[PDB]
């Protein structure tokens, strides 16, 4: 979910 | 003009009116899929590099290091290639072959981390690499780097202003880093002086902005809306310019993105479905009947072929  | 390299070609994305959403054409979408590496992050990839150059943190022969393999990783990869920088990206080994190949095609030094450690392992590996020779490596930190919202204040916001002849009344944007809604909102409210409604969108599964502003327990959760719902309030989210927060569920985000393709001929990504689902809900309130609603569509469909979207 932090892999943006 | 002729762009000196692909980083300078960012932005100038079109506005398209929706026919099957909203009421009497009050919903308009901005297609951020039309960018040098096909997402909104192209803008921030370019500007974080440019700002790092200008302030001297990034110099010839310095190497970029990060732990993103999502849109920002791709954006940084094209910018690094275009401007002659080496780049290392850390990512968990369980990431898709499609993503490994794309990143390798763009000339990234991919460092695969332990599948068991997920993103945390990749972030630690990146931080470790930088620590080993701080003068060799630079980490640009998209969640806190002000050059992120700044590019949206300088380009994305003014494009909305100009293409609507100042008629924009509402901006709807999913929040990942917060840079888009922050920069766009500061542009329109502060530089152009118009009191619009700024609408942040987050997953109903991880509604941390909603919980924060209500003074409730912050409880992040898993969801499928790639690119939003980080599960914390990022530094680049300026809550002072947020007027409203809409939550959207993953299934409805997906279904909406599918409708954009089949009914509008717009090849939108998952988070684009989320932003439109939120905009459609506001657009069908009598209070927004006569209001022009502009929605950010962060990315494009083909990047999601191996996902629940298809």
């Amino acid at each position: 979910n932090w892999n943006i | 003009a002729i762009y000196a390299d692909n980083s300078y070609s960012i932005g100038n994305t079109p506005l398209v009116r929706l026919k099957h959403f909203g009421h009497n054409g009050n919903v308009v979408v901005k297609i951020e899929g039309r960018n040098p590496s096909y997402s909104v992050k192209c803008r921030i990839g370019a500007n974080m590099v440019w700002q790092a150059e200008k302030d001297g943190t990034l110099t010839k022969g310095k190497e970029i290091v990060d732990a993103t393999s999502g849109n920002t990783g791709i954006a940084l990869a094209y910018v690094a290639a275009a401007r002659g920088y080496k780049i290392t990206l850390t990512m968990p080994e369980t990431m898709s072959l499609e993503r490994k190949r794309l990143l390798c095609g763009l000339g990234v030094n991919l460092v695969l981390t332990e599948g068991a450690k997920g993103m945390k392992g990749a972030i630690a590996k990146a931080e470790e690499i930088v620590a080993s020779d701080p003068s060799r490596y630079v980490m640009l930190k998209q969640f806190e780097n002000p050059a992120n919202p700044q590019i949206h204040r300088e380009t994305t916001g003014p494009e909305i202003w100009k293409d609507t002849d100042g008629k924009v009344d509402v901006v709807v944007a999913g929040v990942g880093t917060g840079g888009s809604i922050t920069g766009i909102s500061r542009a329109i409210k502060l530089d152009f002086g118009k009191q619009i409604t700024s609408v942040a969108v987050e997953p109903v599964e991880s509604p941390v902005i909603s919980q924060t502003l209500a003074g409730e327990e912050v409880k992040p959760g898993p969801h499928k809306i790639q690119g939003i719902g980080a599960g914390f309030i990022p530094k680049n989210l300026d809550l002072s310019i947020i007027d409203r927060v809409e939550t959207v569920d993953s299934d409805t985000a997906l279904a909406t993105a599918r409708r954009l393709m089949a009914e509008e001929g717009i090849l939108a990504g998952i988070s684009s479905g989320a932003a439109v689902a939120a905009a459609d809900r506001l657009a069908k309130l009598p209070e927004f009947a006569d209001k022009l609603i502009v929605v950010i569509l962060p990315s494009a469909s083909e990047r999601y072929l191996s996902t629940a979207l298809f």
